[PDB]
């Protein structure tokens, strides 16, 4: 139940227990659950001084850290047992020297889809892409697709969410581009045909969940998240060299955290604008952000102050 | 032939050590905030370098003293030659041709 204002120190009667939590996706969710107040219990696996910038965002006794290891039972077993909701986002990048990257989105949500499920919690929820297809990509597009398929038979209502392509503050999907200081800038493949997708911006699929987490009757009816206006270019990646003007790794270096010859290379340019029937992000409301005003401030090289931003595009065409 | 192999291996240990300590840890995996935070306490600080006078006439007056000095390094070897009534009296005048320059200057330095 809730009580008075809800800028901090109030109750507001939800107990999430979100999962993951460390990643760009994960943390900034926490930081909105930090202020309205309640009892967020984030577990996380092995990270004791990764996690230290967490804990001023839980006023006192909010948040509340636990170790887990993930294929074990009862270590998932023991923080869900008081719960309201529980959101999933756990996962990565690219298949590990020790795990085996292919039950672990199958497994894994299923081994939180375990007598978590019986215990008596509700509006489970786990995420989705927009180009995750079972059709012939990717390695890891597809076996998301193990992950949107397999894992709802448990579950039949949960509102998983399918967010379009993310843009943001720490993130790697943009970031991944103008960091290309390099002996060459080399497009996705020298072509400009299905560039760009929809880059929504990180605090509107952060806003859509926590109206989401007391909607109400929002269960089973999945969601998909617009993008900015409207589609976009390959200008994208002359805009970005525009206004550019050209955690627990190790001790020295991690010697494997790289950027993949492999799949990754289109594992971002597969687009697929999936079905506009989905309701998915302005029914959720209320966000819809551009990304002309938020592009100036994640992009940031040796220049530092001047600017003098005009550059832009039309729609683009299919708009 | 060791100069000159007395130096190229002093210079390639120091441009080894260098790399070493910068570069190689500057590709590590951290968050790495690249925001305008990383100068110290002079925050905006929006101006040129301004002109300061008294800290021009310190490097020409240096200049004029130092070029004198060299023609008053062959001392110990203008020792063991011939004439040296001429070697004597022609080294004290570079001298006081050195302190006179120092007396006319001397009636204004300022705060220097
Ligand atoms: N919706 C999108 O647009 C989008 C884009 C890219 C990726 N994703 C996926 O959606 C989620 C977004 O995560 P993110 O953006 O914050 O990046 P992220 O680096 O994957 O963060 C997610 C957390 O999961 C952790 N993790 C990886 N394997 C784990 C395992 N076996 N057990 C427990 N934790 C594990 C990661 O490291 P730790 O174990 O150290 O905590 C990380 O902290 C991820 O699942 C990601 O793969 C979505």
């Amino acid at each position: 139940i809730p009580h008075g204002k809800g800028g901090r120190s109030s109750v507001s009667g939800i107990v999430a227990t979100v999962f993951g939590a460390t990643g760009f996706l994960g943390r900034y969710v926490v930081n909105h659950l930090g202020r309205m107040g309640s009892q967020v219990i984030v577990p996380h696996r092995c990270e004791p001084y990764d996690t230290m910038h967490l804990r001023p965002m839980g006023d006192l006794g909010q948040i509340i850290f636990m170790d887990w290891n993930g294929r074990d039972k009862d270590s998932i077993r023991r923080a869900v047992e008081h719960s309201s909701v529980v959101i999933n986002l756990v996962g990565r990048e690219w298949e590990t020297q020790n795990f085996d990257f292919e039950d672990v989105f199958v497994k894994i949500p299923q081994a939180i889809a375990q007598v978590s499920k019986e215990a008596g919690v509700e509006k489970f929820i786990h995420i989705s892409h927009l180009n995750a297809d079972i059709k012939s990509s990717s390695k890891y597009l597809r076996s998301k697709a193990v992950g949107e398929k397999e894992v709802r038979e448990t579950f039949p209502e949960a509102t998983i969410i399918k967010p379009a392509e993310i843009f943001g503050r720490e993130d790697r999907f943009l970031n991944y581009f103008a960091n290309i200081r390099w002996f060459g800038g080399v497009p996705l493949i020298s072509l400009g045909k299905k560039t760009v997708k929809q880059p929504v911006y990180i605090v509107d699929v952060t806003k859509g969940i926590i109206n989401a987490i007391k909607d109400p009757d929002a269960r089973g009816k999945t969601f998909a998240f617009v993008g900015p206006s409207r589609y976009l270019l390959f200008d994208l990646v002359q805009y970005v060299f525009a206004v550019a003007h050209r955690i627990g790794r190790l001790f020295e270096i991690s010697p494997f955290e790289p950027w993949t010859t492999r799949d990754k290379v289109e594992r971002i340019h597969t687009t697929d604008k999936i079905l506009p029937h989905l309701p998915g992000l302005e029914d959720l409301g209320v966000e819809a952000t551009p990304l002309e005003l938020k592009a100036i401030e994640v992009l940031r090289r040796h220049r530092t102050y001047r600017w003098l931003s005009s550059e832009i595009e039309d729609v683009q065409p299919a708009k | 032939m060791n100069l000159m192999l007395a130096l190229l291996t002093n210079f390639t240990l120091a441009t080894l050590l260098v790399i070493i300590a910068f570069w190689l840890p500057q590709l590590n995996v951290y968050s790495e905030k690249t925001s305008p935070y990383e100068c110290g306490f002079d925050p905006m600080g929006s101006a040129r370098l301004p002109f300061s006078m008294k800290f021009f006439l310190v490097a020409i007056t240096f200049l004029l003293f130092d070029l004198e000095i060299a023609l008053l390094l062959p001392l110990p070897w203008a020792s063991q030659t011939a004439n040296l009534n001429t070697m004597l009296t022609m080294a004290l005048f570079l001298i006081i041709l050195l302190a006179v320059s120092l007396a006319y200057e001397w009636t204004q330095k300022g705060l220097e």
